[PDB]
RNA sequence: CAGAUACCGUCGUAGUUCCGACCAUAAACGAUGCCGACCGGCGAUGCGGCGGCGUUAUUCCCAUGACCCGCCGGGCAGCUUCCGGGAAACCAAAGUCUUUGGGUUCCGGGGGGAGUAUGGUUGCAAAGCUGAAACUUAAAGGAAUUUGGCGAAGGGCACCACC
RNA sequence: AGGUCUCGUAGACCGUGCACCAUGAGCACGAAUCCU
C-alpha cells in the first residue's frame, strides 16, 4: 500500500498532471511501471487465468519443472492486455502474469456494421493478426449477434468490450498461448490501420514534458 | 487454384475429379471391392448362429483375455 | 511474357507504396490504367499523376501520399450483375464504410456505387481501399 | 537476515515429496552455523501419516 | 535391410516367381 | 469518429507521421517527436515559437529519416533553398 | 537439414568435375571437394643444414627445396588432424589459418 | 538555419574548417551520403561541401536549443578522439556526459543506479556508438550524430557530414556546436567572436605531453 | 597458489580510495594503520589486506591505475587538459589545398582568399591495398 | 577372429579402352518447373562496348595489346540488412499471401502392405512405363532446446588413475 | 687513418596412417491458488 515512482512518467502520473492514459498512448511512451494502469483503471479491470501449463527442462539428476501461466486482463469498455510469466511455483507465476499483462495493455477502437446509429459495437474493418502458424481474423458483425469463435478469443473480446464479431482461425489452434497472442495481436493493430474517417492532419500537441519540465526540475535532481 | 483462365473449366473439373478419385474415404465409398470384401454387405446389423465360444488375449500394455464368440 | 499491363502496374504501385516512396514509374500505358488512376484520384487516394508522351508507349508518374492501403487486380475479368455484385463486395471489400470496386461498364470505367445507382453492371477490374 | 522452511513427507499423494521455501541470505559451511542459524526438527502426526519440519 | 538390398531381394523373388509362372503355363 | 447525432465516439485520434503520412500506434516505440526552434530574422536569438514534426518508427529504422527531416525543413523554409 | 551454404565443395554451375585420388587412402574424390595442401619443404630439416654446409664443397651453396602437392579425402584429412570441426556460428570463416613461422 | 545573412559564414570559419581537415572525408561511400559530397578527387578522398555541413550543424543547434532543460541532452563518446571534447561541451552547454564504457541497458533497465531519462541524444560516431542507438530505438529518443561519408545512417535523425577519424575535426565541431548553441540560447555575442581558444576541445596523446614536459619547465 | 579473494581486493581498493596520506610502503606500519582505521575480524585477513595494500602502493608509485581514483593523484588530468598553447594550430600562413577543392571553394562563395594556395595533383591514381 | 567365404595382403576370369546394334535407369539434387513486372546496399569476378590523369611494347604522334579509375548489359556467385516470408533451419527469393486472382504444364492427401499381384506395352535378355486390392496400425515424421553418450576433437585434474 | 658495421634471436612444422573389441530380461514417469 505504498508507491515510490522511480521513473519520470510515474512522478507525472502521481502528481495529478497527466489527465488520462489516452495521451500516453498517443505519444506512445513505454509504460515501464505496472501501477500506472492501476491508478488510471480502477476496480473495473477484471482478470482471469487462461491456462497454467508445465514446461520441463531435464537435468542430470531428474528433470526440473516450471509452470507458466497465461493471464489476460482488461477493461470491458476498451483496453485489453495479455501476459505470460514462467516461474518456479504457480502463485507467483500468476502474480508475474498479472504484472506483465498490466504492463502490456493497448486500447482498441470499435466501429459499425453498415449504419452508424448509437454507440459502436463491432470492429471497424477486417483486421488480422499472426504469430506462430496461427492466423486469426476479426470481421464486423451486425448489432445484437454476439461473438462466434473458440471460447478463449470469445472471452478475450468480451474483456476487450466488443459485443459483435465474426472469426475464422487457421493453424495449430490447440496451442492456447499462440492463439491468445494471435488474437491479441489482431485486436491490437486496429490503431495501426488507416481509414478515411481520420484522413485529416492531426494537430501536433506538445508532450507533457514540454509543459511540466518546470515541475520535473523542481521534483528531481 | 492454379490454372486461372476465363475459358478453363473442363481442365479444372477433370483435375478435381482425378484428385478427388485419388483419395481414401472417397475411394473406399465409391468402389465395389470394399463392399464385396465387407462381411455385412453394407448393413448396420446382421444375424447369425453360434459356432463355438473362444478366447483371445489383449495387446501388450493391457493384460487380460477378452472372450469373443465365433458366429 | 506479359498478359495484363494493369496487373503489373497495380503490383508496382502497391510495392512502391509499401516501401514508402512518393513517385512510381508505371511503364505501360492504357486507357483502362488512366481511367482507373483517374477514379482513384477522384475518390481522394492519390494526387497529380503524369502521362509522359512517347511514340512507343506512354509512362505514368504518380504523386503518392500516405493514403493507400492496397490496390489490386481481379484476373481474369469476371462479369457481374447487380444482384451478383453484393457477394463480390462481401468477400472483397474490407468494410462497408469504405473501399471501392471498379468494374467495366458501357458508361465507362466506373466504380460500384455509381454502377448501382445507374442500374447496370459488367466485367470487373479491381479494387482499392 | 534470512530463513527457510522445509516440509517433507507424503504431501497430497502416495510418493513422498519435499517442499523447500528459501528466501533471504543463508550460509551452510564452517563454524558460523553454530551461532547464526538455529535448527529445530519436529514431527507432525497427521491422520494420513507423519510429517517433518526443518526451520533455520 | 536398407532400401537397395530390399529392392535386390524383391527383384530376385520376382525373377523366381516369373520363372515358375513361365514353367507352370 | 462520428455518428448520426454528431458526437465523437473514439477515445483519441492517433498521431499521424509528418513524412510518410502513416499512422503511429502505442507499440512502435521508435517514433520520435522532434522540436525545432524558430529563430528571429534579425536578432539571431530564440523567441519562443517552435515547429514540431513526428517521424514514424519504420522510416527511422530503415535509415531514410534524415532526408525526410531535410525535406520537411525545405518545405518549412528552415534550411536554405540552395543548401 | 542444410548444414552449409554450399555442399561442402566448390561447384556452382558445373554438375561434374574430374575425379582425383587421395594420398593416405585410394578414395576417388572430386577435385573441387578435396582439401588440397601444397606443402613447401626442403632437403634437410633444422640442424643437419650446418653439417651439410660444413661438408659441401661449394661455399655459400644455396639449398634446394621440395615441392609436392597433397590431396586428401576428408575422412583421412580429419583423422590426420589437418582440419578440425568448428562451431555453428564460426563455421562461416573462409579466411585461412594464420601463419607465423 | 542559414537561409538569411545572419546565420552564414563570413571569412574565418572556413579557415578553421580547411585547417582542421574537416572537408577531407574517406575512401568509401554510404548510400545516403551522396547528398553531402562534391566528387571524387585523386587518391580516392571524398570532399564535403561546407554549406551542407553548416546547415546540418545549425539544424542540430536549433534542435538542441529547442528543448528547455539542458541537462536532458546526453553526450556519448566511446573512441579516444572525443573524450575531453564532450566533457567540455557538457560543461559549456549544460549537457550530461558518458565518455567511455557506455554500459548496455542504460536507458531501459529502470532499477539501475546509473539509469537516466534523457530527451535528446547526441553521439560522435554511430559506427563506434552502435550500442546506444539500440536503446535509443527502444525508447523515444531522437539522435543527432557526427557522421563520415562511410558511416551508415541507420537509426539516425540529424546527420552532420564531417570527418570523425582525426581528433582535430571532432574537437573543432564540438567547439563549433557549443558556440552556435550558446549563441542561439542568447548568452554570447554574434558579431564579436567568442573564440577565446579553440584548442580546449582538441584531443592529444600523452607522448606530446611528455614532449612538452621535456621542452618547457 | 596465493590468489587474493574479492573481499580482500575490494577492501584494499576502497581503503586506498578513502585513505592515502596515512599509508606507505612499509608493511608493518600500514598493517597497523589498517588495524586502526577499520574493523577486521582476523589477523590473517588483516595481513593479507595489508599485503595487497603494499602491492597497490608499489603499483601506484610507478604510474596511473585504471581501477583506483585518488584525490591527490586527481586534479592532474584536468591540469593537463586545461592549459592551452599560444598557437591554435588552425591559423597558419599556408594551407594545403588541392586544386579540386580549390575549384570547389571557388564555386561555393568566394573568388579569392588571403591564406590559400594551389598545389599539383598526383601523376598516378593508386589508393587501395592489392587484394583483387 | 569363437565363427570372417568381411575390413587387410598376393594372384586373377568378365569388365574398364575403340567401333556397330540395344535398355532408358541415378542423392540424373540447386532435394528448389518455365516466362514476365516490382522490391535495399557493398566489395569483387568472366565477357562485350563507352569515357578518362598516368607507366610499359625504351623516349615524338595515333591505334592496338598490358596496368590503373569509373559506367552500361547479360551471367556464375559472395558479404550485409528488423523490406518481407516461414514451424524453424534459412531465403534478396523460398518476398510482393486472409489486405488471399500475372499466364501456364506436371504432381501429394496419416504410416505399412507397395512400386507389390494381375492385364497391357516395350526389350535378345536383364528390366523400363502404366499400377491396385484385401488386411493391419495411432502414430510414422520436419525444425530447434536442455544434462545424455561417442573406440569425436580441443584444454586441465586425481596415487579411491598411471609412470 | 680505423678493424668481426647496427637493434632481439620461437636458430621448433621430423614425421603419414597405430592389433582384437560382441550381447543386455524388466514390471515404477508423479503434471497444482487465495489473503483476512
Ligand atoms: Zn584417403
Amino acid at each position: 500500500k505504498e508507491w515510490l515512482p522511480v521513473t519520470k512518467l510515474g512522478r507525472l502520473v502521481k502528481d495529478m498532471k497527466i489527465k488520462s492514459l489516452e495521451e500516453i498512448y498517443l505519444f506512445s511512451l513505454p509504460i515501464k511501471e505496472s501501477e500506472i494502469i492501476d491508478f488510471f483503471l480502477g476496480a473495473s479491470l477484471k482478470d482471469e487465468v487462461l491456462k497454467i501449463m508445465p514446461v520441463q527442462k531435464q537435468t542430470r539428476a531428474g528433470q526440473r519443472t516450471r509452470f507458466k501461466a497465461f493471464v489476460a486482463i482488461g477493461d470491458y469498455n476498451g483496453h485489453v492486455g495479455l501476459g505470460v510469466k514462467c516461474s518456479k511455483e504457480v502463485a507467483t507465476a500468476i502474480r508475474g502474469a498479472i504484472i506483465l499483462a498490466k504492463l502490456s495493455i493497448v486500447p482498441v477502437r470499435r466501429g459499425y456494421w453498415g449504419n452508424k446509429i448509437g454507440k459502436p459495437h463491432t470492429v471497424p474493418c477486417k483486421v488480422t493478426g499472426r504469430c506462430g502458424s496461427v492466423l486469426v481474423r476479426l470481421i464486423p458483425a451486425p448489432r445484437g449477434t454476439g461473438i462466434v469463435s473458440a471460447p478463449v478469443p470469445k472471452k478475450l473480446l468480451m474483456m476487450a468490450g466488443i459485443d459483435d464479431c465474426y472469426t475464422s482461425a487457421r493453424g495449430c489452434t490447440a496451442t492456447l498461448g499462440n492463439f491468445a497472442k494471435a488474437t491479441f495481436d489482431a485486436i491490437s493493430k486496429t490503431y495501426s490501420y488507416l481509414t478515411p474517417d481520420l484522413w485529416k492532419e492531426t494537430v501536433f500537441t506538445k508532450s507533457p514534458y514540454q509543459e511540466f519540465t518546470d515541475h520535473l526540475v523542481k521534483t528531481h535532481t | 487454384g492454379k490454372c486461372r483462365g476465363l475459358r478453363t473449366a473442363r481442365k479444372l473439373r477433370s483435375h478435381r475429379r482425378d484428385q478427388k478419385w485419388h483419395d481414401k474415404q472417397y475411394k473406399k465409398a465409391h468402389l465395389g471391392t470394399a463392399l464385396k470384401a465387407n462381411p455385412f454387405g453394407g448393413a448396420s446389423h446382421a444375424k447369425g448362429i453360434v459356432l463355438e465360444k473362444v478366447g483371445v488375449e489383449a495387446k501388450q500394455p493391457n493384460s487380460a483375455i477378452r472372450k469373443c464368440v465365433r458366429v | 511474357v506479359r498478359m495484363n499491363v494493369l496487373a503489373d502496374a497495380l503490383k508496382s504501385i502497391n510495392n512502391a507504396e509499401k516501401r514508402g516512396k512518393r513517385q512510381v514509374l508505371i511503364r505501360p500505358c492504357s486507357k483502362v490504367i488512366v481511367r482507373f488512376l483517374t477514379v482513384m484520384m477522384k475518390h481522394g487516394y492519390i494526387g497529380e499523376f503524369e502521362i509522359i508522351d512517347d511514340h512507343r508507349a506512354g509512362k505514368i508518374v504518380v504523386n503518392l501520399t500516405g493514403r493507400l492501403n492496397k490496390c489490386g487486380v481481379i484476373s481474369p475479368r469476371f462479369d457481374v450483375q447487380l444482384k451478383d455484385l453484393e457477394k463480390w463486395q462481401n468477400n472483397l471489400l474490407p468494410s462497408r464504410q469504405f473501399g471501392f470496386i471498379v468494374l467495366t461498364t458501357s458508361a465507362g470505367i466506373m466504380d460500384h456505387e455509381e454502377a448501382r445507382r445507374k442500374h447496370t453492371g459488367g466485367k470487373i477490374l479491381g479494387f482499392f481501399f | 537476515k534470512g530463513c527457510e522452511v522445509v516440509v517433507s513427507g507424503k504431501l497430497r499423494g502416495q510418493r513422498a515429496k519435499s517442499m523447500k521455501f528459501v528466501d533471504g541470505l543463508m550460509i551452510h559451511s564452517g563454524d558460523p552455523v553454530n551461532y547464526y542459524v538455529d535448527t529445530a526438527v519436529r514431527h507432525v502426526l497427521l491422520r494420513q501419516g507423519v510429517l517433518g519440519i526443518k526451520v533455520k | 535391410m536398407r532400401a537397395k538390398w530390399r529392392k535386390k531381394r524383391m527383384r530376385r523373388l520376382k525373377r523366381k516367381r516369373r520363372k515358375m509362372r513361365q514353367r507352370s503355363k | 469518429m462520428q455518428s448520426n447525432a454528431g458526437e465523437f465516439v473514439d477515445l483519441y485520434v492517433p498521431r499521424k507521421c509528418s513524412a510518410s503520412n502513416r499512422i503511429i500506434g502505442a507499440k512502435d516505440h521508435a517514433s520520435i517527436q522532434m522540436n525545432v526552434a524558430e529563430v528571429d530574422k534579425v536578432t539571431g536569438r530564440f523567441n519562443g515559437q517552435s515547429k514540431t514534426y513526428a517521424i514514424c518508427g519504420a522510416i527511422r529504422r530503415m535509415g531514410e529519416s534524415d532526408d525526410s527531416i531535410l525535406r520537411l525543413a525545405k518545405s518549412s523554409g528552415i534550411v536554405s533553398q540552395n543548401f | 537439414t542444410k548444414k552449409r551454404r554450399n555442399n561442402g565443395r566448390a561447384k556452382k554451375g558445373r554438375g561434374h568435375v574430374q575425379p582425383i585420388r587421395c594420398t593416405n587412402c585410394a578414395c576417388c574424390v572430386p577435385k573441387d571437394k578435396a582439401i588440397k595442401k601444397f606443402v613447401i619443404r626442403n632437403i634437410v630439416e633444422a640442424a643437419a643444414v650446418r653439417d651439410i654446409s660444413e661438408v659441401s664443397v661449394f661455399d655459400a651453396y644455396v639449398l634446394p627445396k621440395l615441392y609436392v602437392k597433397l590431396h586428401y579425402c576428408v575422412s583421412c584429412a580429419i583423422h590426420s588432424k589437418v582440419v578440425r570441426n568448428r562451431s555453428r556460428e564460426a563455421r562461416k570463416d573462409r579466411t585461412p589459418p594464420p601463419r607465423f613461422r | 538555419s542559414g537561409a538569411l545573412d545572419v546565420l552564414q559564414m563570413k571569412e574565418e570559419d572556413v579557415l578553421k574548417f580547411l585547417a582542421a581537415g574537416t572537408h577531407l572525408g574517406g575512401t568509401n561511400l554510404d548510400f545516403q551520403m551522396e547528398q553531402y559530397i562534391y566528387k571524387r578527387k585523386s587518391d580516392g578522398i571524398y570532399i564535403i561541401n561546407l554549406k551542407r555541413t553548416w546547415e546540418k550543424l545549425l539544424l542540430a543547434a536549433r534542435a538542441i536549443v529547442a528543448i528547455e532543460n539542458p541537462a536532458d541532452v546526453s553526450v556519448i563518446s566511446s573512441r579516444n578522439t572525443g573524450q575531453r571534447a564532450v566533457l567540455k561541451f557538457a560543461a559549456a552547454t549544460g549537457a550530461t556526459p558518458i565518455a567511455g564504457r557506455f554500459t548496455p541497458g542504460t536507458f531501459t533497465n529502470q532499477i539501475q543506479a546509473a539509469f537516466r531519462e534523457p530527451r535528446l541524444l547526441v553521439v560522435t560516431d554511430p559506427r563506434a556508438d552502435h550500442q546506444p542507438l539500440t536503446e535509443a530505438s527502444y525508447v523515444n529518443l531522437p539522435t543527432i550524430a557526427l557522421c563520415n561519408t562511410d558511416s551508415p545512417l541507420r537509426y539516425v535523425d540529424i546527420a552532420i557530414p564531417c570527418n570523425n577519424k582525426g581528433a582535430h575535426s571532432v574537437g573543432l565541431m564540438w567547439w563549433m556546436l557549443a558556440r552556435e548553441v550558446l549563441r542561439m540560447r542568447g548568452t554570447i555575442s554574434r558579431e564579436h567572436p567568442w573564440e577565446v581558444m579553440p584548442d580546449l576541445y582538441f584531443y592529444r596523446d600523452p607522448e606530446e605531453i611528455e614532449k612538452e614536459e621535456q621542452a618547457a619547465a | 597458489g596465493r590468489v587474493r579473494t574479492k573481499t580482500v581486493k575490494k577492501a584494499a581498493r576502497v581503503i586506498i580510495e578513502k585513505y592515502y596520506t596515512r599509508l606507505g610502503n612499509d608493511f608493518h606500519t600500514n598493517k597497523r594503520v589498517c588495524e586502526e582505521i577499520a574493523i577486521i575480524p582476523s589477523k590473517k585477513l588483516r595481513n593479507k589486506i595489508a599485503g595487497y595494500v603494499t602491492h597497490l602502493m608499489k603499483r601506484i608509485q610507478r604510474g596511473p591505475v585504471r581501477g583506483i581514483s585518488i584525490k591527490l593523484q586527481e586534479e592532474e588530468r584536468e591540469r593537463r587538459d586545461n592549459y592551452v598553447p599560444e598557437v591554435s594550430a588552425l591559423d597558419q600562413e599556408i594551407i594545403e589545398v588541392d586544386p579540386d577543392t580549390k575549384e570547389m571553394l571557388k564555386l561555393l562563395d568566394f573568388g579569392s582568399l588571403s591564406n590559400l594556395q594551389v598545389t599539383q595533383p598526383t601523376v598516378g591514381m593508386n589508393f587501395k591495398t592489392p587484394r583483387g
